[PDB]
């Protein structure tokens, strides 16, 4: 294929090779986040309104 | 006076679903079976990995039965025509006879097709059965050699 | 049939050194990869960094 000004390879190696045998394919990547929450805060006089 | 269309299973184009073949000793034979063997690929592994091994597996799958059938009555009134026995010489009976003679023709021409339409139905019938639902395959196929 | 079973064994043996390859080229380059995310703006502060 070509990419902006470039050509360049595309390929997939599920099928050809990784197929059927178990070892994992190692382009599922495993990001990580890590979330926050303040449980009981309370909030001041001036900032309390419907 | 209405005709009757014929089908042939082979004509259609759901034969290429299934190898049909004769086989005149299907009676007899007691539960039939057939044998797999399939050898799984291996990648090597380096370092922490440890070495794994070729693998190889044996199967073996087993038959169904099943069968068709239909129903030909034909009526006394008309058997002792066809025969020849209640057969007396006129010119008003030959005249039955010959009707008898052709509506069991007709009947026979009927009951014979019905095992095409009956295959046919057959095919249908058995290939939905082992289809599992596409919903519950797709995501199936994303997991797999993993659900260790 | 022992013979054919030690062919057909080695004949698989053998062709796993491919396939191994073929993995560790992969599982090398993921580690020398960084995120194109955190690289693109990277790329437009060269040379500010002092």
């Amino acid at each position: 294929v070509v990419v902006g000004d470039r050509l360049v390879f595309l390929e997939a190696l599920e099928k050809r090779v990784y197929q059927a045998t178990q070892v994992p394919y190692p382009l599922v990547g495993n990001l990580d986040v890590t979330f926050v929450m303040p449980l009981g805060v309370f909030k001041p006089a001036a900032d309390r309104y419907a | 006076c209405s005709t009757l269309s014929l089908v042939r299973f082979l004509e259609l184009g759901l034969s290429v679903a299934c190898v049909c073949t004769k086989f005149p000793e299907l009676s007899y034979v007691a539960e039939g079976t057939i044998q797999f063997e399939v050898q799984q690929p291996m990648i090597a592994r380096d370092g922490p990995h440890p070495a794994d091994q070729p693998v190889h597996n044996y199967m073996i799958k087993r038959l169904d039965r099943r069968s068709l059938n239909a129903a030909f009555s034909i009526a006394v009134e008309a058997l002792g025509l066809i025969s020849g026995e209640n057969l007396d010489g006129t010119h008003i009976s030959s005249a039955m006879r010959l009707r008898a003679i052709q509506q069991l023709a007709r009947n026979v021409q009927a009951v014979l097709d019905s095992f095409e339409r009956g295959t046919a139905d057959q095919m249908l019938r058995v290939l939905m059965e082992k289809a599992p639902p596409l919903s519950l395959l797709a995501p199936f196929t994303l997991y797999e050699g993993r659900l260790a």
